[PDB]
């Protein structure tokens, strides 16, 4: 009984601090994808404009 | 004149940055990542002149081995996915094969080649 | 004597002799569900096939 009350104990720790881990390494990657999404605009508009203003 | 010959590119990428190079310089208006409209007509007319000659044309041959440098290992970049979609198969070698033990770094899963079998000894094949 | 199957791997790939196995059970188990190898456990001891017991939970 006293096992099987630890190992209950233990699986339910174990797995907050996983959702925890895994709930900051999606914020980590949003950001890192924000970021990523802004500077692909800026690129993109910034070759159109270069093309357009070659002529 | 009927002889084997083996052609060797050790790097396209800084010819076509060069060409790149000369286009802006005559004004010759960009494309993606400033490059110019015709740099996939650049390699391709550079590499389709490599080919097995008929028998009626002397039966000489050209092997060509062009080289591409990726960067972090992206393939999804213009130069690699244009000459990708030339050449008859590529090679993949990875930093991390190459650190882990394995040398030659190739990749069987990536690397392909669209002329195996016929381009084998027997035995091999067996 | 081990209760659980990552025991029986650790001491399995460990070259270590193991007399009694005991794997599925419930999640609240109960007396009748393992007294089948806690009778053979005493019954071990009271048969002089070892002297000393102990238990690690």
């Amino acid at each position: 009984l006293d096992a099987k009350a630890s190992e209950h104990a233990a699986r339910m720790t174990a797995m907050k601090n996983a959702t925890d881990n895994a709930n900051e390494l999606i914020r980590t990657l949003t950001l890192s994808y924000n970021r990523a999404r802004q500077a692909a605009i800026t690129q993109e508009i910034t070759e159109i404009v270069a093309g357009a203003n070659a002529l | 004149k009927g002889k084997h010959v083996l052609v060797v590119y050790d790097d396209l990428s800084k010819q076509a940055a060069a060409y790149r190079e000369l286009s802006l310089l005559l004004r010759r208006p960009p494309g993606r990542e400033a490059y110019p409209g015709d740099i996939f007509y650049l390699h391709s007319r550079l590499l389709e002149r490599a080919a097995k000659l008929s028998d009626a044309k002397g039966g000489g041959s050209l092997t060509a081995l062009p080289f591409v440098e990726t960067q972090a290992g992206d393939i999804s970049a213009y130069i690699p996915t244009n000459v990708i979609s030339i050449t008859d198969g590529q090679i993949f070698l990875q930093s991390d094969l190459f650190f882990s033990g394995v040398r030659p770094a190739i990749n069987a899963g990536l690397s392909v080649s669209r002329v195996g079998g016929a381009a084998q000894i027997k035995a091999m094949k067996k | 004597i081990v209760i659980g199957r990552v025991g029986l791997s650790f001491f399995r790939k460990r070259n270590m002799p193991v007399i009694l196995d005991i794997t599925r059970l419930p999640d609240q188990p109960s007396f009748a569900d393992i007294k089948e190898i806690a009778r053979k456990t005493v019954g071990l001891f009271a048969d002089g096939t070892f002297d000393e017991l102990y238990m690690y939970y």
